[PDB]
């Protein structure tokens, strides 16, 4: 009863609050995890990450989730669990 | 002193603090005064610090003026 | 207990420990509050000589003391 | 209240006197030293005129000969102000 | 003119509901402010009294805007009557958050005392009328213009004089 009545009251995770090493999570030379092509690529830096996350309600609550690009442009996935993708 | 002593023992918090919504009687600025008791309430979503962080603070600070009292908010 | 009268100095300040920190806190209030447009209010009214007091340079000074070392180290 | 009078050589006395009681009852004569002294040098950049500038530049002169006990913790803001002058 | 004096009718009709757009209209009155001939600059002031009279508070993240304005914009040429008449609205306005910039505004007093008195010292009245409206905000900063008024009570006319004793008291 009381996990199944805090668990609705997640709509937003902090990042300091989920992963403290999430704040230094940056300047590693792995690209955006999408973006792939043989040849002639430009190479993708991964800058930062938002502290705030959303939920959305589905019966397993996927994280939207964004980064911030060495391209300026912002990177928006969502992340999925116990569920194979 | 003649020894009469009134000691006090039981303390009310009473904190009147729905943090997001403001009373329509008194115009405020879009940057204003939203520190309580030194816990912000941007950090904290809606009600991790509506009353359970920032009186958990406040009696702790009460803590120092008297330990022999006990308190509930 | 420069300021006040004998009577009113007994009955708030040597009776009980909790209600003699609160109007300790209350001559600091008195002081800093109006600063800021704003003037506390206290039930038994004291005179008004607590915000105009000389002795609170030497507090000041006190806190210079101190936070000279707290910059230093 | 001399401290503040028409000429300047009351000021310039005054402020030895001053001085010289900064180790008898110095309860009393360390605070109100610092204020002055604070005040003399919010004056000292903050008026624009020369004569003022002489008269606060000679009795920070004259303060800081005849009294060395409120002297040394304050040579950073005593100098941030001369040395640009 | 047509452009100001639309929004100045808009807000003074409607009142303290417009407020939003106060991220908007101020950054688009100084880039006004930054490039006009003097012709124009009396009646851009008079009518930034006019919205400061108005709207009181919500001005805050942006009254180093308008000192930086009055800064870089303070001659002779400008009126200085516009100029002390938008420093008593904003002050008025603002009544208690004045400890920041004392000092600015309390320089500019010092050059206006000093620079011009002519015809009856209107200017000098008008200043005296203004020092002592500040009230309890010299409790720190009183060594300043005190001693200058304190001077100014015997070496001037007696047109004023009566008025910088009367300052004098109040303060």
């Amino acid at each position: 009863r009381k996990i199944g009545k805090q668990l609705p009251q997640l709509q937003t995770l902090e990042l300091q609050h989920v992963s403290p090493k999430l704040l230094s999570a940056h300047d590693l030379e792995l690209a955006v995890p999408g973006t792939r092509a043989s040849g002639g690529k430009p190479i993708v830096k991964i800058s930062k990450f938002e502290p705030v996350f959303s939920v959305i309600s589905s019966k397993q609550r996927p994280r939207k989730f964004c980064i911030k690009g060495s391209d300026g442009k912002d990177y928006k996935y969502v992340l999925k669990g116990h569920e194979d993708i | 002193i003649m020894k009469d002593r009134q000691k006090t023992v039981s303390a009310a918090l009473l904190l009147c603090l729905n943090l997001g919504v403001d009373p329509p009687d008194v115009m405020k600025t879009h940057p204003c005064a939203r520190v309580e008791a030194w816990v912000d309430p941007l950090n904290f979503q809606d009600s991790k610090k509506a009353i359970e962080q920032i009186g958990k603070n406040l009696q702790a600070q009460y803590e120092t003026l008297s330990l022999r009292t006990r308190y509930k908010q | 207990w420069t300021s006040l009268p004998r009577p009113l100095f007994k009955k708030l300040f040597r009776h009980d420990l909790m209600i003699a920190a609160l109007f300790r806190n209350f001559l600091l209030a008195k002081r800093i509050m109006p600063w800021y447009n704003c003037h506390p209010v206290s039930d038994p009214e004291l005179p008004d000589s607590i915000t105009t007091h000389p002795m609170w340079k030497s507090w000041d000074l006190a806190m210079d003391e101190v936070l000279t070392k707290i910059v230093i180290d | 209240m001399a401290l503040n009078d028409e000429i300047f050589g009351i000021q310039l006395e005054a402020i030895k006197i001053i001085g010289r009681l900064s180790s008898v009852n110095p309860a009393y004569v360390v605070p109100s030293l610092r204020k002055t002294l604070l005040e003399l040098l919010t004056q000292l950049k903050f008026s624009n005129m020369p004569k003022k500038k002489e008269e606060s530049a000679t009795l920070l002169c004259t303060l800081i000969n005849s009294s060395d006990e409120v002297a040394k913790p304050y040579i950073d803001p005593i100098l941030d102000v001369i040395l640009p002058k | 003119t047509a452009a100001i004096q639309a929004i100045m009718h808009i807000f003074q009709n409607l009142g303290l509901r417009c407020v939003s757009f106060l991220d908007q209209i101020i950054p688009g009155i100084i880039l006004v402010m930054r490039s006009c001939p003097p012709s124009q600059l009396d009646f851009y002031f008079q009518q930034l009294g006019s919205l400061i009279s108005i709207v009181k508070q919500h001005i805050r993240p942006h009254v180093e805007k308008i000192y930086g304005v009055i800064r870089e914009f303070f001659p002779i040429i400008k009126l200085q009557i516009t100029i002390i008449s938008v420093i008593e609205s904003i002050s008025k306005a603002l009544e208690g958050e004045f400890k920041r910039f004392v000092p600015e505004t309390l320089t500019f007093f010092l050059d206006i005392l000093e620079n011009d008195q002519s015809n009856k010292r209107i200017v000098p009245i008008r200043i005296l009328k203004s020092l002592v409206t500040f009230g309890p905000n010299l409790e720190d900063y009183s060594h300043l213009i005190m001693p200058i008024v304190v001077r100014m009570t015997e070496y001037s006319a007696g047109s004023l004089k009566k008025i910088s004793i009367i300052t004098l008291g109040r303060l």
